[PDB]
């Protein structure tokens, strides 16, 4: 049980890590791509109206 | 108002409900139509507590019958006032319980109890507030032993400020219906100490012994103790319905008449019990009515209540004589049997006298007591159970629905815990 | 035709749970007509998926547990189920063959059950 | 001077419109030959919005039948009410729809188009100024949603400042009759979202389930569904049919009920839902009915307005009681079921009582409020539609009658883009 | 000392978790308003429309 413990908390938290990594990284693209969307959609609606 | 709203478990539960409820309109004055026939006073103001104002001033019942048997409805409802009541409360499944608290409690208790809870919620809500509820069930089978403590749980998690009261019937080694009855009985008392306000014990055995000793019956039958314990609860809860001079209620009455939340059980009883030929010669007086009230032969017990000490006493009277001979009659009793009663803990009688008539008696008095005598049918029950569980007899019926075999252990300890409290509170002695 | 002509008045309605189940063709190998459906990457489902995968992973990262597109499927409905709506009273959830046999089906009033 | 322009397309719309002007003619008192054989006091004043003044005071209805087949028109003229009609608004084809939108709408939605337009013109200038145009129809078939959505989309074109109100009926994937149903849906959905005021959402499988499960029928039919769509739009315009105290309209409705014009479904409903035997036994008063309009059982969805928050919601009251109990209600409503509604907007339920009593009965109350609750509808009918449309099964047909499939790919993305917003607004947070 | 190396290697391994979660969330909240300023401009563009 000792041993069995150890390495199923060092797989478990180890993907964790890496998906939390994962998950950062695709936050961020996504609110850099939000914000551009926002500079330019600004100038859309003020031009039009 | 201040309403009660009454809930209604297993077929002798139903029919007590049913006989209870037309002893009651009977005697308000309410005609098997379910218009008004009545003739008195206070039957129209204090009447909203158990019924409900409608249009044509037709009052309807308010009272849920659940059973798991719909052989129980039709039965219930051919009677001359079973049209009366409200169908949609009538909430039956399709499979009996077999007389199993388990396989009840789990299969017949997960998709039916929905339909119960939004009933009964509907009720609560219909009226702006309540004080309690009354369940009339027994512990003779797994619809009313198997619903009821669970319907009593929930009400007490939505609802805790309310009163939990029931009248749930006893079993006895002498008079039995159910093999597996000692298992039901000890699932059953497990719920009824934790998650219930207090219980009222009811033996058919006893009520059987005393009509046939006293009543001198030719073919008593089922319906006879249905109208015994229906004049007893009415007894019990004229103290609210018809209010006199000293008027009491249930709560009061269960703080005071309870030392111990573990310890919720009592002793009911009706006084003016006497046979067809001696209702003609009787003399209707204050000390008669105190020896049938104290003597155990007009006592519903299957026990003796001589075999240890009252605890706590309530004489709740109904009629018109006055106060002093009742305090009189409780001194000199305190005073002479002093070797029936806690003598750390004096003057364990409360008074309590409705000035208001019963209809079709004019002198009536009910007992309700709880004396130090149940704790032979706690050791007796505990003693069954363990020769039971000895061997597992009759047990992979209760295996095969799921449930696990621990439950009994606990259950079995709780009980011990409960009888050692309860045979070392009876030597309540002063000191050392 | 041998069973035809072995029972003799035989058709094929005659099934039942018998080692001859003429189904048992497709027993051998389920695989065999069948076609392997690995998850793709079809942009038009995607359009939504991406969004599905941010709740998921937005989900995991307050939990902390790795998730797949079904075990995100099976936590939310446990979790809608747990919410209390459970619906166990109307069509949302109950079978198919659960109103026919209902007392509410028995229109037929309680008063012939009363004679009976 | 202030009438209403009636609309028919569908068989169902047909047969519920027929419905709909029998039940309002014997409620306002009109014999099946075109008399008048009414006693009321009302009934005479405001009459005029749904008929027409005419020689010997013989009333005539104002309704134009859209249809392909010409088996409605027989069907619904044999009736005891078919022969009050204008014959001439039953402008019918020749050839059937088939089940098809894009062919009813292309073929049979040409050259049959002008006549009915010509109609519904002459009827409009006939008056003097009108509020808008009721259309009731079907989504399942080609007859109601073929030609409904080009009829509504002209007369929006031609006429902008009118009331675009309709009650088309939702398809289920439990309870079907077209195989290309989807197809349909999605096709007439993206007309109801850009060209359409309002709309109310109709389902057969929840009126069936309710009318089971409360009403007790034997044999429910057809009839009982179009008495129950008849009595929920009698409900409706009698804020307008018949003035009381608080008198509303359907613009006001429209506007106060309508936070943006892209969500303009609505949940209709009605509270006095109770079985035969239960008429003689029950309570008329406002918790009752409050509890029936909001609980979601006598709601008429195939889903549960409890997965959602309410948005917004208007009771709608027909009757003598009342003004402070509403409020009252309401306000505990939104003080203990706090998390049903947007916390954003406080006050979203919207007093409406009509002093006028319906004929036949004494208490009415119906309900109109847009829960978020059609989400799961949406998602259910946008996820069948993609799978459908990945390997285009039944399509050659569509194809064939020279329609191409980009439609399709518009309509699902608009589709997607609605839910996206749906769901987005449905937890409409605070701030961040 | 086996044991005594995984635990000290596993509260690194929650804490970093942890800090995963907050930074996401803060990402989460920047998108939603983002997505906000997303909806009400296109309304503004379809109204214009």
């Amino acid at each position: 049980s000792q041993v069995m413990l150890l390495e199923t908390e060092n797989k478990n938290l180890k993907k964790e890590l890496k998906h939390f990594k994962q998950a950062a990284e695709k936050a961020k693209e996504d609110l850099l791509r939000t914000q551009k969307e926002r500079d330019f959609h600004r100038m859309h609606h003020k031009r039009i109206v | 108002m201040r309403e009660i709203v009454h809930l209604q478990a297993g077929q002798c539960g139903n029919q007590i409900g049913a006989k209870f409820w037309e002893v009651i309109s009977d005697e308000h004055g309410i005609d098997p139509t379910g218009t008004y026939h009545g003739d008195s006073d206070l039957q129209l103001e204090r009447i909203n507590v158990y019924y409900n104002e409608a249009t044509g001033g037709k009052y309807v019942p308010r009272a849920v019958l659940v059973d798991l048997e719909p052989g129980t409805m039709d039965s219930v409802r051919s009677g001359p006032f079973g049209q009366i009541f409200r169908p949609d409360n009538f909430v039956f499944g399709q499979s009996g319980a077999g007389n199993n608290w388990a396989k009840g409690h789990y299969t017949e208790g997960a998709e039916l109890v929905d339909s119960v809870l939004d009933v009964v919620r509907k009720e609560a809500e219909s009226c702006d507030c309540l004080q309690g509820f009354q369940l009339t069930h027994s512990l003779g089978g797994g619809t009313g032993s198997g619903m009821g403590t669970l319907l009593i749980s929930k009400i007490r998690e939505e609802y805790p400020d309310r009163i939990m009261n029931t009248f749930s019937v006893v079993p006895s080694p002498k008079v039995s219906d159910t093999v597996v009855e000692p298992y039901n009985a000890t699932l059953s008392v497990h719920q009824l100490v934790e998650n219930t306000d207090e219980t009222y014990c009811i033996d058919n055995e006893a009520l059987y012994d005393i009509c046939f000793r006293t009543l001198k019956l030719t073919t008593p039958t089922y319906g006879d103790l249905n109208h015994l314990v229906s004049a007893t609860m009415s007894g019990v809860t004229t103290c609210l319905r018809f209010p006199g001079q000293l008027n009491a209620d249930l709560r009061k009455l269960a703080v005071n008449m309870v030392p111990f939340p573990r310890l919720h059980f009592f002793m009911p009883g009706f006084a003016p019990l006497t046979s067809r030929g001696s209702q003609q010669y009787r003399a209707l007086t204050v000390p008669e009515l105190t020896q049938q009230m104290f003597d155990a032969k007009n006592m519903m017990a299957a026990c003796d209540p001589r075999h240890g000490r009252y605890l706590t006493v309530a004489a709740v009277f109904r009629g018109r004589m006055s106060m002093k001979e009742v305090d009189e009659q409780m001194l000199n009793v305190q005073n002479k049997n002093s070797s029936y009663f806690v003598e750390w803990i004096p003057n364990n009688v409360k008074t309590a006298v409705c000035d208001i008539p019963p209809r079709g008696l004019k002198m009536s008095a009910t007992f309700i007591g709880n004396s130090t005598a149940i704790q032979e049918l706690f050791k007796r029950i505990s003693e069954q159970f363990t020769a039971m569980f000895r061997r597992k007899a009759f047990l992979h019926w209760y295996t095969g629905e799921g449930m696990d075999e621990m439950e009994f252990t606990e259950a079995e300890s709780n009980m011990n815990d409960l009888v050692s409290e309860y045979q070392q509170y009876q030597d309540a002695t002063a000191e050392e | 035709l041998k069973h035809s002509n072995k029972k003799g008045n035989a058709f094929i309605e005659h099934y039942d749970p018998k080692e001859y189940d003429p189904f048992y063709m497709s027993k051998e190998d389920p695989n065999f007509l069948k076609v392997i459906m690995p998850p793709f990457r079809d942009p038009l489902k995607k359009a939504q998926y991406d969004q599905d995968d941010e709740k998921r992973t937005l989900l995991q990262c307050e939990t902390g547990k790795i998730y797949t597109m079904k075990e995100f499927k099976e936590i939310e409905k446990a979790q809608l189920h747990s919410r209390f709506p459970s619906i166990s009273n109307s069509r949302q959830s109950m079978t198919p063959n659960g109103w026919l046999k209902v007392p509410m089906s028995y229109i037929e009033s309680e008063f012939c059950k009363k004679s009976r």
